[PDB]
């Protein structure tokens, strides 16, 4: 039955759409409060790197 | 080259049902790499899930694709695949879908193709092995489309179609995964969609 791909594609297209405002919503955030407690360009540069280390590393666990 | 074989010999739908989608919003942004992602990783998670679309997609018409109905793997009379992995074949649609299936699973299963573990890098040739691996995928939407338009439209799932299709088809291009000559059989529903 097609029932399982229909279902599937419905959900599947505002999966995507959720995963990547999470993604923003996440970056927002760190630049947020970064910006708040006024961090060194360096401390700054540092800790976005870390947040795109463990984004990465969380679909890297999706797709496992 | 040998396994993607055009017709030159032979003289050249409804499928602009291409309207009918789900709610895709803004696609072309949604397959874009976000800043300090890695290409490979970013590649990796779609390509997976591609392939399951790509997997229940088949599910569905699979009773309607037979040795009868479909003799030589093909999207259309001008354009025909013959299988061969390096590691080539005239057989017929179902035949060729199996291989290929059975092939993109055990790559994606290779945890030296994709590293499941944090920490384990992508081997040096994964964009190669990727592009193999959606140039393939891209025949089962393309034979589908040429082939089973009538039973994917009598499952009215033309629009799951047309939706896992062209956000396929977006990644696709924003990446240049696919050379234009294999997207052929598929030009003009592609060009409808962008
Ligand atoms: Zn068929």
């Amino acid at each position: 039955s097609p029932q399982a791909f229909k279902f599937f594609m419905e959900q599947h297209v505002e999966n995507v759409l959720k995963s990547h405002q999470q993604r923003l919503h996440r970056k927002k955030q760190l630049e947020n409060e970064m910006m708040r407690v006024g961090l060194s360009q360096d401390a700054q540069d540092q800790m976005r790197k870390m947040l795109c280390q463990k984004e990465s590393n969380y679909i890297r666990l999706k797709r496992a | 080259s040998k396994t993607f074989k055009p017709k030159k010999n032979i003289p050249e739908e409804l499928l602009k049902h291409a309207e009918a989608t789900l709610g895709s919003g803004n696609l072309r942004q949604a397959v874009m790499l976000p800043e300090g992602e890695d290409l490979n990783e970013w590649i990796a998670v779609n390509t997976v899930d591609f392939f399951n679309q790509i997997n229940m997609l088949y599910g569905t018409i699979t009773e309607f694709c037979t040795e009868a109905s479909c003799p030589v793997m093909s999207a259309g009379p001008r354009y025909e695949y013959h299988w061969a992995d390096g590691t080539p074949i005239k057989c017929s649609a179902p035949k060729y879908i199996d291989y290929l299936m059975t092939w993109v699973q055990d790559q994606l299963d290779d945890e030296t193709l994709f590293p499941s573990k944090i920490g384990v890098p992508f081997p040096k040739n994964f964009m190669s092995v990727a592009k193999t691996i959606l140039k393939r995928l891209f025949r089962v939407y393309a034979h589908i489309y040429h082939q089973h338009f009538d039973s994917v439209m009598q499952l009215q799932e033309e629009a799951h179609l047309n939706t896992s299709f062209k956000h396929f088809i977006f990644f696709v291009q924003e990446f240049n995964l696919i050379d234009r000559r294999e997207l052929a059989p598929l030009q003009e529903l592609i060009e409808k969609l962008g």
